[PDB]
C-alpha cells in the first residue's frame, strides 16, 4: 500500500508541476513594491507579568484579548489602552486565545489540554467560564471560533476538532496530520479552515464533512503559524525555517516564498493586511518583518520588542497591527 | 598655565563621573530588566553620585583651580554641607548595598519573599537621613578666605566615625560574613577535578570581587578620613602639605566617578542592558 | 497498521482528484484582489492622523 | 474624558493594581518542572510531595509550584519553553532501569536533552534516583554492564549508584548549572526537604552571581 | 441578579435614615452603583454614584453634604447616610446597577426602590411631549432635548432610556444612544444626533405602557427628563 500511496503523490506532484505555468514572482515583476511599510507603536499594552502566547483582534477592530503565562487573560480597550477585563485562568498554561466574532465569548487553551469558553457578557458584572471543551489529548495550541457556538481548536495531539459549545462536545475531529497541529486559519467565510504542524505540512480541512480537501508540503521544519489570504483562495504559512510560504487552495502549491538570507530564526506568527499585499511575520530574532505578498520583497520592519514576538494579528478593519511578544508587551502599529 | 591642567583634569574627572552615573540612573529608568531591587540601590547609590558630580564637584574644582574660595562665606557653608552629605549618602549606599547582598546571600527565604522595593525605599532614606545627621549639625552649630570644614575635636569624631569608620566597620563585617557564605557554597557544591577547578575559580573570583569592592572604598576614601580624623588633632603639630590632602580628597571624590564601574558596568545584566543601547 | 495505510490511500487518491487551476491564474487572481483593495489598506496607504483612530 | 470614560479608566486602574498583586504574590513561587522518563519514580514523590498536573505546596514559609507534565505525550520542543522561568527542573530516574528494555539510556538521553537545551542553560537540576532498594535487590546479581558495558568497576551497590549518578552529571556541562542528584527508596518523607535545600542553594548562588561571587 | 433597598418609611424633617441595599446575584464590587429617587409624583432625580471600589463619589447638587453613600463589598450592601432630610428628600429611591468598560450597558439593572416619607451648568434633559396616547401595534416615537450635545469627542453619544411601567422600577431600554439593552424586545430603537433624540417604538405592546426617561452621562451631575407617559 506504501508503493500506491508514494504512486499517487508522485501524481499529484506531476498535477501541481502541470499548472505551474508562471510563478507568482514572474507575474509580479512589473506592480509598482510599496518602498518601505513603516508603522510605528502607538500603543504599547502593558498589564501582562509574563511572556504572551496569544493575542486576538475583536471584530469591531478596537478590542483585543491577549494569553500569557501569568494566568491572566486580557481584554484590551486598544484604542485607549484600557483594560475592559482580567480573566484569571485556572491554568496559566495559555498558548492561544481567540476572540469571539459576536464578542460575547474570548476561548484560550495550552498544556491543559482543554478550550475553555468564557463568557465576557454576563448578567453578573463577572466573566465566567462557559464552557470547558475537553477531549483534546494533546495541549491546544490555537482556536478559532466559526461563531459563539461553533470553535475549531487545533492540538498537539495531531489533530483538530469542531466542537458545538453548548453541549461540550466535538462535532467534528480533523485527523489526518501526523505531527502536532501548530496553527490554525479560518476562511474568511468560515466554510474551510487551514492547519499547519509539526510534519512541514498544512492541510486544508472542509468544516461540515471533515475531510481534507487538500495538503500543501513546501515546507521543511515545524508549521508554527498559518493565515488566510483576506480572499479567501489562499494562504501563507510561517515554520521554524525562518521562510513564509504563499500557497493558492485552488492551485495546490505554493506560489510565493518569504526568505530572506538575513533571516534564520524561525517564525511564530503570520497575518495578511487587509487587502493582503502585505505579509506581516513575526520572527524569533524579537522583531517584526512585513513582506510585499506579491513580490516577496521584505517592505519594513517592526522593531520595538525585546523578546520573541510570539503573537501578532491585524484589524479586521486593516488599520492596525498588535504584535505580542515574550517581553509582556503588546504594541498596536499603524 | 600650571592651573589650567589642574582645570582639564577635574574637568575630565567631573564629565566622566557625571557621564557613568547619569548612564546607570538611565539604564534603570529606560529598562524593565534593571528595575530591580538590588539594581534600585545600584541607581540610588548612582543617584547620590551624580549629585556628588554635579553639585560639589564643580565648586571644588573652582576652589582648587583658583587655590582660593572665590565665593561667599554662606555659598562655602551650602557646599560644604552638600559636600559631607552626599558623601556620607555615597558611603551608606555603599553599606546599604552590602546591606543587600548580605540578606540576599544568608538569607534565601527572605529574598524570596519578603525582599521588596519598599526595603530599597527604606534603605536609600536612611543613607540620606545618615548623610543629613553628619551635614547639618554644623549648620546647626558645632564649629577668611578658606572653605575647610569644622575642625571641632568632637564633630570631627562624631563626622569621621558616623561616615566613614562605621560604616567601614559595617561592610568590613557584612563583606566578611558574605565572603563566609559564598566559600560554604563552594564548599557545598564540591561536598570530578572539574567541580575543583570550578570551585577555584570561584574562589579567586569572590576574592578578586570582594578585593575590588573593599579596596576601591578603602583606597578612595579612608586616606582622605584618617587625615580628617586626625588633623584636628594635629592643630599645630602636624601640617597638611595642603598637596597631599588635596590627592586624598580628590580620591574619595573619584569614589563617587568609580562606584558606577564596580556596581553598575561590572554587573552582567547592566553590560547586557548597555548592549542593548 | 493495514487500516491506516488504506486510510492514506483514500486521502492521497481523494486530494489528487480536484480541480487545479493554473498558477497563472491563481496569481492573477491575487493580483487583482490587491489592487481591488489597496485604497482600504491602511497598513499599504495609511490613512490621514485625523482619520487614524490610534494617535 | 467623558464620564463613562472616567469610569472605564477607574475600572482599568483597578485591574492593573489587581494585576500587580497578582504578580508580586507569583513572583514569591518557586516554579519547579518535574520531568521523568515513562514509569521513573514520579508519582512517589508526587505524592511525597488532562495535560498538565500542578501541584503547589508551602514549605517552609517558601511556596512551591510542581508541573508534573508527563502526561504532554508529544515532542517536548514545542511546549518546554512554557517553563523558561523555572527555577529548577526535578528529574525522576529509576535505578532499577537498567534491567529493563533501554528504559535507563532513554532517561540519558532526556536528561542530556534537558541539560543541553537552550532554555536551561543556567537551570539547575534535582535529579532524583528512584527504586534504588529494588536497585540494590537486582544489582548484586545482574552486573551493571547492560546499561554500561563501559563500567568496568566494582558490581557493589555503592560503587554501581554513585557510578549511574556520576554518569547523570557528565551530561551538565555548564558552569552555572548544578544537578542535585539524591537517592530515594520511595519510603523516605524528606525528598520535598532535598527539594527545599536544593532550591536555596539555586537562589543563593543566584545571589552569589548577581553579586560577583560566584 | 437582584437589588433589595430597605429603610425608607417615615421620617421627621430634619431627621436622619441610612438607606440599605441588599446586592445579591452578582458581581456587586465591580459594579457602579447609583442612588437614583423619584417624588412621589415627579420623575426621576439621580442622587449619588459610588464606583467600583468607591474611588469616586459624587452627589446630587441637591443632597451634597447632607447625603452620603458607601458601599459594604463583603456583605454587598450599598449605604445612603441622608441627614437633614428636607420635605423635598421624600421620594422613591432607586439603587442602579452600573458597569462602565468599554461596550458595557450601565443602569442596566434597578433595584425594586424603597419609600422615604419626610413630614411637613448641567445638562438639562427635555421632554416636551408627556402623556401621549397610543394605541397597540402603531409605531410610536418619544423625542428628548438635550441642552448640552451629549455625543462627545469619541463618537459616543451618553443618552439613555428607561421604562418606568406601573408599579415596577424602570428597566434600561437603550443604554448609549442607539444600543438596545439585554433582554429588551428589537422593537424599541433609538436614534438622534447632538442635542435632539428620539425613541421609536415598532409595534408597542400592551407592555410597553408606561413612562419613558431620558438620561445623560456626559457631565456626570445625571439629569433625567420629565417622563413622557405612554397610555392606551
Ligand atoms: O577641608 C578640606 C579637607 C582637605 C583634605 C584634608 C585637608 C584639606 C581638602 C580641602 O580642600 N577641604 C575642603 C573640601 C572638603 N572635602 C571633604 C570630603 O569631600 C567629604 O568630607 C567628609 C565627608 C563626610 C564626613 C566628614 N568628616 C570630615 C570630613 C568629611
Ligand atoms: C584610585 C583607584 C586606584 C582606587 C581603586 C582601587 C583599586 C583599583 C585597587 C585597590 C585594591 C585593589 C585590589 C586588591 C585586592 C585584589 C584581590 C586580588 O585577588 C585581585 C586584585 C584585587 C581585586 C585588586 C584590584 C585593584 C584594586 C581594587
Ligand atoms: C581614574 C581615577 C579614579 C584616578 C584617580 C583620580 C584622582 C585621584 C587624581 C586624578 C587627577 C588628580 C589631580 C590632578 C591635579 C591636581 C592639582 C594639584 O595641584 C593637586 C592635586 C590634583 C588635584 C590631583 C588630585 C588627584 C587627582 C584628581
Amino acid at each position: 500500500l506504501r508503493q500506491e500511496a508514494e504512486q499517487l503523490k508522485n501524481q499529484i506532484r506531476d498535477a501541481r508541476k502541470a499548472c505551474a505555468d508562471a510563478t507568482l514572482s514572474q507575474i509580479t515583476n512589473n506592480i509598482d513594491p510599496v518602498g518601505r511599510i513603516q508603522m510605528r507603536t502607538r500603543r504599547t499594552l502593558r498589564g501582562h507579568l509574563a511572556k504572551i502566547y496569544a493575542m486576538h483582534w475583536g471584530t469591531d477592530s478596537r478590542l483585543l484579548v491577549s494569553a500569557s503565562q501569568d494566568g491572566k487573560l486580557i481584554i484590551w480597550d486598544s484604542y485607549t489602552t484600557n483594560k475592559v477585563h482580567a480573566i484569571p485562568l485556572r491554568s496559566s498554561w495559555v498558548m492561544t486565545c481567540a476572540y469571539a466574532p459576536s464578542g460575547n465569548y474570548v476561548a484560550c487553551g495550552g498544556l491543559d489540554n482543554i478550550c475553555s469558553i468564557y463568557n465576557l457578557k454576563t448578567r453578573e458584572g463577572n466573566v465566567r467560564v462557559s464552557r470547558e471543551l475537553a477531549g483534546h489529548t494533546g495541549y491546544l495550541s490555537c482556536c478559532r471560533f466559526l461563531d459563539d457556538n461553533q470553535i475549531v481548536t487545533s492540538s498537539g495531539d495531531t489533530t483538530c476538532a469542531l466542537w458545538d459549545i453548548e453541549t461540550g462536545q466535538q462535532t467534528t475531529t480533523f485527523t489526518g496530520h501526523t505531527g502536532d497541529v501548530m496553527s490554525l486559519s479560518l476562511a474568511p467565510d468560515t466554510r474551510l479552515f487551514v492547519s499547519g504542524a509539526c510534519d512541514a505540512s498544512a492541510k486544508l480541512w472542509d468544516v461540515r464533512e471533515g475531510m481534507c480537501r487538500q495538503t500543501f508540503t513546501g515546507h521543511e521544519s515545524d508549521i508554527n503559524a498559518i493565515c488566510f489570504f483576506p480572499n479567501g483562495n489562499a494562504f501563507a504559512t510561517g515554520s521554524d525555517d525562518a521562510t513564509c510560504r504563499l500557497f493558492d487552495l485552488r492551485a495546490d502549491q505554493e506560489l510565493m516564498t518569504y526568505s530572506h538570507d538575513n533571516i534564520i530564526c524561525g517564525i511564530t506568527s503570520v497575518s495578511f493586511s487587509k487587502s493582503g499585499r502585505l505579509l506581516l511575520a513575526g520572527y524569533d530574532d524579537f522583531n517584526c518583518n512585513v513582506w510585499d505578498a506579491l513580490k516577496a520583497d521584505r517592505a519594513g520592519v517592526l522593531a520595538g520588542h525585546d523578546n520573541r514576538v510570539s503573537c501578532l494579528g491585524v484589524t479586521d478593519d486593516g488599520m492596525a497591527v498588535a504584535t505580542g511578544s515574550w517581553d509582556s508587551f503588546l504594541k498596536i502599529w499603524n | 598655565s600650571y592651573q589650567v591642567i589642574t582645570s582639564l583634569l577635574l574637568g575630565t574627572l567631573i564629565f566622566c563621573a557625571v557621564l557613568g552615573n547619569a548612564c546607570v540612573v538611565a539604564a534603570i529608568a529606560l529598562e524593565r530588566s534593571l528595575q530591580n531591587v538590588a539594581n534600585y540601590l545600584i541607581g540610588s547609590l548612582a543617584v547620590t553620585d551624580l549629585m556628588v558630580s554635579v553639585l560639589v564637584l564643580p565648586m571644588a574644582a573652582l576652589y582648587q583651580v583658583l587655590n582660593k574660595w572665590t565665593l561667599g562665606q554662606v555659598t562655602c557653608d551650602l557646599f560644604i554641607a552638600l559636600d559631607v552629605l552626599c558623601c556620607t549618602s555615597s558611603i551608606w549606599h555603599l553599606c546599604a548595598i552590602a546591606l543587600d547582598r548580605y540578606w540576599a546571600i544568608t538569607d534565601p527565604i527572605d529574598y524570596v519573599n519578603k525582599r521588596t522595593p519598599r526595603r530599597a525605599a527604606a534603605l536609600i532614606s536612611l543613607t540620606w537621613l545618615i548623610g543629613f545627621l553628619i551635614s547639618i549639625p554644623p549648620m546647626l552649630g558645632w564649629r577668611p578666605d578658606a572653605c575647610t570644614i569644622s575642625k571641632d575635636h568632637g564633630y570631627t569624631i562624631y563626622s569621621t566615625f558616623g561616615a566613614f569608620y562605621i560604616p567601614l566597620l559595617l561592610m568590613l563585617v557584612l563583606y566578611g560574613r558574605i565572603f563566609r557564605a559564598a566559600r560554604f557554597r563552594i564548599r557545598k557544591t564540591v561536598k570530578a577535578e572539574a567541580k575543583r577547578k570550578m570551585a577555584l575559580a570561584r574562589e579567586r573570583k569572590t576574592v578578586k570581587t570582594l578585593g575590588i569592592i573593599m579596596g576601591t572604598f578603602i583606597l578612595c576614601w579612608l586616606p582622605f578620613f584618617i587625615v580628617a580624623l586626625v588633623l584636628p588633632f594635629c592643630e599645630s603639630s602636624c601640617h597638611m602639605p595642603t598637596l597631599l590632602g588635596a590627592i586624598i580628597n580628590w580620591l574619595g571624590y573619584s569614589n563617587s566617578l568609580l562606584n558606577p564601574v564596580i556596581y553598575a558596568y561590572f554587573n552582567k545584566d547592566f553590560q547586557n542592558a548597555f548592549k542593548k543601547i | 497498521s493495514i487500516a491506516q495505510a488504506r486510510k492514506l490511500v483514500e486521502q492521497l487518491k481523494m486530494e489528487a482528484n480536484i480541480d487545479r487551476i493554473k498558477v497563472s491564474k491563481a496569481a492573477a487572481d491575487l493580483m487583482a484582489y490587491c489592487e481591488a483593495h489597496a485604497k482600504e489598506d491602511p497598513l499599504l496607504t495609511p490613512v490621514p492622523a485625523s482619520e487614524n483612530p490610534f494617535r | 474624558l467623558s464620564a463613562e470614560e472616567r469610569a472605564a479608566l477607574e475600572r482599568s486602574k483597578a485591574i492593573e493594581k489587581n494585576l500587580k498583586e497578582d504578580g508580586i504574590s507569583a513572583a514569591k513561587d518557586v516554579k519547579l518542572l518535574l520531568l521523568g522518563a515513562g514509569e521513573s519514580g514520579k508519582n512517589t514523590i508526587v505524592k511525597q510531595m488532562t495535560g498538565i498536573v500542578e501541584t503547589h505546596f508551602t514549605f517552609k514559609n517558601l511556596h512551591f509550584r510542581l508541573f508534573d507534565v508527563g502526561a504532554q505525550r508529544s515532542e517536548r520542543k514545542k511546549w518546554i519553553h512554557c517553563f523558561e522561568d523555572v527555577t529548577a527542573i526535578i528529574f525522576c530516574v529509576a535505578l532499577s532501569g537498567y534491567d529493563q528494555v533501554n528504559r535507563m539510556h532513554a532517561s540519558l538521553k532526556l536528561f542530556d536533552s534537558i541539560c543541553n537545551n537552550k532554555f536551561f542553560i543556567d537551570t539547575s537540576i534535582i535529579l532524583f534516583l528512584n527504586k534504588k532498594d529494588l536497585f540494590g535487590e537486582k544489582i548484586k546479581k545482574s552486573p551493571l554492564t547492560i546499561c554500561f558495558p563501559e563500567y568496568t568497576g566494582p558490581n557493589t551497590y555503592e560503587d554501581a549508584a554513585a557510578y549511574i549518578q556520576a554518569q547523570f552529571e557528565s551530561k551538565n556541562r555548564s558552569p552555572n548549572k548544578e544537578i542535585y542528584c539524591h537517592m530515594t527508596c520511595s519510603t523516605d518523607t524528606n525528598n520535598i526537604q532535598v527539594v527545599f535545600d536544593a532550591v536555596t542553594d539555586i537562589i543563593i548562588a543566584n545571589n552569589l552571581r548577581g553579586c560577583g561571587l560566584y | 441578579v437582584q437589588l433589595v433597598e430597605s429603610g425608607g418609611g417615615l421620617v421627621q424633617p430634619g431627621g436622619s435614615r441610612k438607606l440599605s441595599c441588599s446586592a445579591s446575584g452578582f458581581a456587586f464590587s465591580s459594579f457602579g452603583m447609583h442612588w437614583v429617587r423619584q417624588a412621589p409624583e415627579k420623575g426621576l432625580e439621580w442622587v449619588a454614584y459610588i464606583s467600583s471600589g468607591s474611588g469616586t463619589i459624587y452627589y446630587a447638587d441637591t443632597v451634597k453634604g447632607r447625603f452620603t453613600i458607601s458601599r459594604d463589598d463583603p456583605k454587598n450592601t450599598l449605604f445612603l447616610q441622608m441627614t437633614s432630610l428636607r420635605s423635598e428628600d421624600t421620594a422613591m429611591y432607586y439603587c442602579v446597577r452600573s458597569i462602565y468598560y468599554y461596550g458595557s450597558s450601565p443602569f442596566d439593572f434597578w433595584g425594586q426602590g424603597t419609600t422615604l416619607t419626610v413630614s411637613s451648568s448641567d445638562i438639562v434633559m427635555t421632554q416636551a411631549t408627556s402623556s401621549v396616547p397610543v394605541t397597540p401595534g402603531e409605531s410610536v416615537s418619544i423625542s428628548c432635548r438635550s441642552s448640552k450635545s451629549l455625543l462627545h469627542s469619541n463618537g459616543n453619544t451618553y443618552l439613555y432610556w428607561f421604562l418606568q411601567r406601573p408599579g415596577q422600577s424602570p428597566q434600561l431600554l437603550i443604554y448609549r444612544m442607539s444600543n438596545l439593552a439585554s433582554g429588551v424586545p428589537d422593537r424599541f430603537s433609538g436614534s438622534g444626533s447632538g442635542t435632539a433624540f428620539t425613541l421609536t417604538i415598532s409595534r408597542l405592546e400592551a407592555e410597553d405602557v408606561g413612562v419613558y426617561y431620558c438620561m445623560q452621562h456626559l457631565e456626570y451631575p445625571l439629569t433625567f427628563g420629565a417622563g413622557t407617559k405612554l397610555e392606551l
